[PDB]
């Protein structure tokens, strides 16, 4: 768990060097993008349940997975699916605020593949659900904030696949 | 090593346990050279390549 | 079911089944014939139950079929009758099993979270099961209507 | 856990269909033989601590090394642990006799039994022969008590020793 | 891979006991049902392609899965679907002949869920296809041979779900 | 068995069972009664088979019981008769199953490696199964002796 | 895979330093013990099958594991057990010759626990078999060569447990 | 010899000979006199070694000289001593070669298969080469006994 | 090293160490004292070896230090002497280990690819190791110079 | 040429030539005059190109003309210009061929091995063909310079 | 593949006798040559590239072969030529170490003649290059080992011609 600042400090410390001009430029880049990160995080905190339910309405609804036999069939499985998608959106917001995806592979992508493979959860359908969540939130917060959200959404989909 | 050499020389992973109990027995009584010799011998190699 | 519940309740207590639980299982085993008769009554006339209950529901709660509601349109009303069919099927399962652990363990745990994520009023779903209960207990004899209305009662109670 | 009824319910639920003719016939087949299972279970609840001891002595007459020096039922600590294990087998065999399905045995007995036994040094083989000494004792005792059919008594111990069984064939 | 005879012998051998009367009765039950198993296997070997194409004509045809976007869309996917259904019918015939479903979880249900979840194959639609295949072959071979086919078809659908 | 072998041989070929394999399974199913009679003949008289075959073996090959051999002493001769009992049990399994995959798949695969690790002459074990075959085919009718001698023949052939 | 010499060189190289006096003393210790290692390796190569069969005769014979139901029951399982014990003795000889147990956790103890846990192999019984093999070979080659064999036998038993 | 083995090693690795194995060939060249002395003393007393080792083997393992055993009779015992002569001859060849490879080429490839054919117990042959080893190292000086016992040890290791 | 190479070469062959390989390991174990003396000779006088070898190299090949060459300038000549120091360190490792698997397995596998990516003539590096060999074998006794020149010879041979 | 390469492609794929590569051969046939003009201008001014490129190479990289370097002396510099002559000749052959394959067959297979033998730095040869490329594209018109620079670019790519 | 030792053992083996004193005489002859054989082999292994480059600079360089029109014209053919010369020198060193030209007849001169006829390689230029390499290695490693290399180079030339 480290943001862009802590990773820059960790690189300069593992070097043992002081903060040179490249580290200063990286921190200036983060300190310019931080206000946009803050406003996108507020806008995403506004519409958590709406983004999640629009992602299910785009991908998972009216398909076979909500029908009998699907892994999203029962009300318990539906509630756990909404819980999993809320987790993905919340941690993508955290990784957007930090500017570093270390929290994603520390706390989402750690044992997620083995959990989903033990439960029988389809990984492709949940990857499509995360992609639709990314599409909806990029329609919500704009072009560049949607892109800096979608880089961590693509990180979650890549670590899941 | 049996599994990776099988994936290299036959182009596929192994199917089950008999197949691995038979190749690692060739690795047992004779060694790695007979492992390569038994993989290149196999009818799937002859039929595939 | 009854046997699952008795086995689990003796299982946590590290004891065998008490004789009172055993005559409970015995009485359920004897009443299984009437349970299967109620199940055939509910199964064979599912078309009229779903049709008349949907009619009485949309008569009672017309706003969910009006433009603006959830079940507005052809496919949305078809999905609404499908959800009612699901709940009648779970009613039949709970009638056979002698307990509500099929109904609860399939279609009542995260029902509020699911119907909140879909945008559905849950009180109108409770009215749908109420009209299903009215049509179903209008279809049977007295004790059969009471035994089926117990499970219908559990579904409407687990809604709200 | 699953009995036979919840087995049929989960079987019909995953496809989303109601009960047909055959589902009602199989439910009638469980409900008709229900009383037979319940008097067998009550007759086992009569003499559980007697049946467990008798099956234990017949097992120790079968394999005599376990009472002797290098055996695993050696001391009284090991003897009492083995008799408590046989009490567990009879208890969950009664539970599967009443339920009519093997899911209680799979979820609470057989899942990961081999791990504990292979680790602790507890042998798996005389365990199985003791389970079916229990089965033979229960079978002849309930066949003596006027009960015509013994296939449901045959069911759970045969499952429990098809599962702890080493597949060598 | 073991039939009823080999499983009875394996139980009596893991016991270390000889074949007592219950094993003799189990083998007598199998040796009474074996001729019916043989005739049903011949009748199923007669009409493999007909049972498969009637199962697709009942369930999968004219639905969304054969339309664009479905997983049965292309000709490659259609041919692979017919191949998968032929596999299910062939192995259900084998498990009917053996009288034991050990071949099904040894050689069909082993990595089938993870394969179908990695490919994106709908499990509910293929479970409905196997159920229609069961319905067609139970209409073909009769009541009791259809039942002893449907127990292994239900085994395949339960292991797939 | 026969059914396992036919199922596997059709299974690799991605085809169903051919009708010739099906009448093979049918003929084995009909001959199962005579197979069970041969199995009861071999099972009921195992004491005399093992005793007389051990006697004729130690008469024929006296060096393995002489000091210096493997089966020298009380417990070693008891283990020798136990190994002969194991092989007669596998003979009974192969008689019932209609094929030698029980015998081969249990007690004939690594028999050379095991008896080389124990220090045992395998030819004397082949003589033990030969004397068991002599006593067993001296105990039955003609076709029964031929059908049991096929599996005894397979065991002695798989020794050497 | 590295002996005492290669591990000393790797430590001095990861330091980047030349070989100082402590490394010279370690290599002098190995070059004094090497002739004893050679003679013990020849004596162990003399009696491979005898040490293995005496280890089975001490521990595994006449117990439950060679009886029906045991994991050493069949002739296939007996041959595989002799094969596994020959592997343990051969690799303990290699680790004795190298003077470093890196080959043991590189090539024996790598996936051995998971293999034995997947097969159902008892780990305690095979640990007792390796201990009896150690006792027999320490009776064979003497006190100190038996000790320098038993340190790698204890390494194999510790990594297996 | 050591030179053929170093040459096939440098050939398979497709390089010249390393100065380590050049120093190995040079050390082998200088130790030629010691190995000539060892092979000289072994070729001197081969009959006494064979007689004492054969009587020690027959005293240890009497199964081979018993009736029904392998080496029964005058000619069979003489052929047993002839096989011990061949193995001591190959021991001298490997002692003068500096390598175990002529012993491998001439008498170690198929000894299990051919003794499986003749009926000879191979562990008895391992005991015979064990007695030949004990007697020959009893004759030699201790350092030269260690050298010859290395090759004898290799032969009994490849036997059992 | 020698022990690693013998263990691996017996390891692929599924056999134990042959007695000839065992006296190879024994002779290397005895010669380790002279190996450590050569290593102290090479270690203690590394300054004069690197200095005099760099002087003789730049005398012999002046174009690489002329403007246009690789080792032109202060820091480039310092890196050149550092690369020579690396190779003398690997020479010391190969002297101790008794084989060239430290030298090859550290600094000779992709040496052509590395020095082609740096823009370095590899023949001038071979001349650098040649001058290092001249200064080093000018520093020792006869057999010590031969044993160190074997590894120096391997490095110059593995260059070209 | 392009025709041999299309023929070996249709041969390995065991089919006739596709109309795409028939159109490629036809377009190559029509562009023959442009490539004849390019090779004509290159064969015209080969001496001026070689002289300016060699002096530019010696101005850029003086290590080869320094004492101790490769191309030191009159005959060595003349052989350096002869090798540049061979490479410009192969450039003209590949320019008129429409393909890089005669340049591959004649002068690109073992240039690293043979220049590893002679001691020639191969990156210096890459710089020489770079200067020849810059001078020849400075002479040509820009479209024809792009065509000739494609083959020159391929040669310096296969060099380094 | 036979040494002087293996040829002595082979000759004593075909007629069937043990080791006689004349065999020991040949063996001691081989050893007293073999010490200087080792030192000459190390010298040749040290300087192989300079030996080959002096051999081609002596004979093949300013002729028609290294010129156009010869079989040594292209860089492909030059690299093949240097590789052929390196292989002649390496196998001559192996034959010098073994004390027997059976390796040259076994691995070098097996099918080298017919491929040299079929590719059109000049035999005379190769023989001149090998003889130039012969006195290059004779001037390098000394007189007696120069004669040793001389008869093996002459064996290669006689098998070639
Ligand atoms: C007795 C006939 C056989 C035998 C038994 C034996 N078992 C143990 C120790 C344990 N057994 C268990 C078994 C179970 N735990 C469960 O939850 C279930 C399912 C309900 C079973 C079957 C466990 C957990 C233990 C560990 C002790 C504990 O409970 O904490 C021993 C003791 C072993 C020892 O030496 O310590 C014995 C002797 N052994 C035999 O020989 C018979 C074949
Ligand atoms: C070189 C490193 C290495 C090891 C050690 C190894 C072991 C290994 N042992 C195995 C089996 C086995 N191992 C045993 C051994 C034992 N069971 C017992 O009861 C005894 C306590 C113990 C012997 C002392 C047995 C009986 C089997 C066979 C299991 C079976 O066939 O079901 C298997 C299963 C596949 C096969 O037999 O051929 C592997 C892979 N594999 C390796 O690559
Ligand atoms: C067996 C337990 C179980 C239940 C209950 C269940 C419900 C369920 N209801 C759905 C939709 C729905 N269900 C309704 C139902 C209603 N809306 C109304 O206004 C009425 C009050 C009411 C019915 C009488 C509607 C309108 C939708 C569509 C929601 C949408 O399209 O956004 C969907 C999403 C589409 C689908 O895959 O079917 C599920 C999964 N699934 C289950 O597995
Ligand atoms: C180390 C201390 C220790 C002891 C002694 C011990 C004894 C012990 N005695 C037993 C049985 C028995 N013990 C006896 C007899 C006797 N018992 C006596 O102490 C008297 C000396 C004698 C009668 C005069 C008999 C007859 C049985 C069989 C009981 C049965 O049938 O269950 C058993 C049950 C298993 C078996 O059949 O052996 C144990 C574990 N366990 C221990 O850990
Ligand atoms: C079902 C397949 C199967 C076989 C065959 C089997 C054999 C088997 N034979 C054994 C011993 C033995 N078996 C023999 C048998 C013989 N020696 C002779 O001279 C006679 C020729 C011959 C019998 C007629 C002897 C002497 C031993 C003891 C070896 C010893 O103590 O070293 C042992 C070791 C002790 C034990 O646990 O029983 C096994 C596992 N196990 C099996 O699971
Ligand atoms: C232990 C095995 C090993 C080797 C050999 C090694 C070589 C090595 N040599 C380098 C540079 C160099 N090495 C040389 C050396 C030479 N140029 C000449 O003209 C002389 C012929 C020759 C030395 C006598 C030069 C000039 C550079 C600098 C290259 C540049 O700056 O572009 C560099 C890049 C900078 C660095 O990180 O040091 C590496 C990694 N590294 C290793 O780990
Ligand atoms: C068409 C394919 C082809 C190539 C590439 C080729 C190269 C080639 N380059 C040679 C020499 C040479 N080439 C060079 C060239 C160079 N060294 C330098 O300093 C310069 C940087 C570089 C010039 C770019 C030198 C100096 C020699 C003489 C080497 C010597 O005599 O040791 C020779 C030896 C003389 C002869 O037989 O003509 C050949 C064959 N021959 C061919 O047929
Ligand atoms: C281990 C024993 C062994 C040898 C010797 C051997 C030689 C050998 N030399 C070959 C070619 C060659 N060898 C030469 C030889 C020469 N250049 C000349 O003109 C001179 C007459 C001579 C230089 C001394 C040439 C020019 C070619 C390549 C001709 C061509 O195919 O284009 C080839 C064809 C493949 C290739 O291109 O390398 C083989 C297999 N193979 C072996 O396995």
């Amino acid at each position: 768990m480290q943001d862009a600042i802590t990773s820059v400090i960790n690189s300069a410390d593992v070097q043992g060097k002081y903060l040179d001009g490249s580290a200063m430029d990286k921190l200036k880049a983060y300190f310019t993008t931080g206000a946009l990160r803050v406003r996108a995080a507020s806008t995403i905190s506004a519409n958590a349940a709406a983004i999640v339910k629009e992602a299910v309405a785009k991908s998972l609804l009216y398909s076979d997975v909500t029908r009998p036999g699907g892994n999203m069939y029962t009300t318990r499985r539906y509630a756990a699916c909404i819980r999993d998608l809320d987790y993905y959106l919340r941690y993508a917001t955290y990784a957007m605020l930090a500017g570093d995806p270390s929290i994603l592979d520390e706390r989402v992508l750690n044992g997620l593949k083995e959990t989903y493979n033990s439960l029988g959860v389809p990984v492709g359908s949940t990857v499509q659900a995360i992609q639709a969540m990314k599409e909806v939130t990029a329609g919500l917060v704009g072009a560049d904030a949607g892109r800096e959200m979608g880089v961590y959404f693509d990180y979650i989909c890549s670590g899941l696949s | 090593a049996v599994e990776y050499i099988h994936r290299r020389l036959l182009g596929r992973p192994t199917y089950g346990r008999q197949e691995i109990n038979s190749y690692f027995d060739t690795c047992a009584k004779k060694g790695f050279y007979a492992l390569v010799d038994a993989i290149i011998d196999s009818k799937e190699y002859e039929e595939a390549f | 079911s009854i046997v699952t519940k008795s086995i689990v309740n003796a299982d946590a207590e590290a004891r065998y089944l008490s004789p009172g639980e055993l005559d409970r299982i015995k009485a359920f085993v004897t009443s299984g014939e009437s349970r299967l008769r109620i199940a055939e009554t509910l199964t064979g006339s599912r078309e009229r139950i779903i049709k008349s209950a949907g009619d009485a529901l949309f008569q009672k709660r017309p706003d969910v079929v009006s433009p603006g509601g959830n079940a507005y349109g052809e496919e949305m009303t078809a999905t609404c009758l499908r959800d009612m069919d699901y709940y009648l099927r779970l009613i039949t399962y709970g009638v056979v099993a002698g307990d509500v652990t099929p109904i609860e363990e399939i279609g009542l745990v995260g029902v509020r979270e699911m119907y909140k994520s879909l945008g559905t009023p849950v009180d109108a779903v409770a009215q749908a099961v109420r009209e299903m209960k009215a049509v179903a207990t209008g279809m049977m004899s007295g004790d059969d209507a009471a035994e089926a209305g117990a499970y219908f009662d559990y579904v409407i109670g687990a809604m709200e | 856990m699953r009995d036979a009824v919840t087995s049929l319910i989960r079987n019909y639920d995953t496809t989303g269909r109601y009960f047909d003719r055959d589902a009602i016939e199989s439910l009638k087949d469980y409900f008709a033989s229900g009383n037979d299972r319940i008097t067998v279970a009550a007759m086992i609840n009569s003499q559980s601590a007697e049946i467990v001891k008798a099956a234990a002595n017949s097992l120790f007459e079968a394999v005599p090394e376990l009472l002797l020096a290098g055996g695993n039922a050696y001391t009284t600590r090991r003897f009492s642990a083995c008799l408590r294990d046989m009490d567990y087998y009879l208890r969950y065999g009664t539970y599967a006799l009443i339920a009519g399905d093997m899911d209680v045995l799979n979820e609470r007995v057989l899942q990961g039994l081999r791990e504990t036994y292979n680790s602790l040094g507890v042998p798996i083989a005389p365990t199985v022969r003791g389970i079916q000494f229990l089965k033979d004792a229960i079978k002849e005792m309930a066949a003596a008590a006027g009960i015509a059919n013994t296939a449901f008594i045959d069911e759970p111990f045969d499952h429990m020793t098809r599962e702890l069984s080493e597949v060598d064939l």
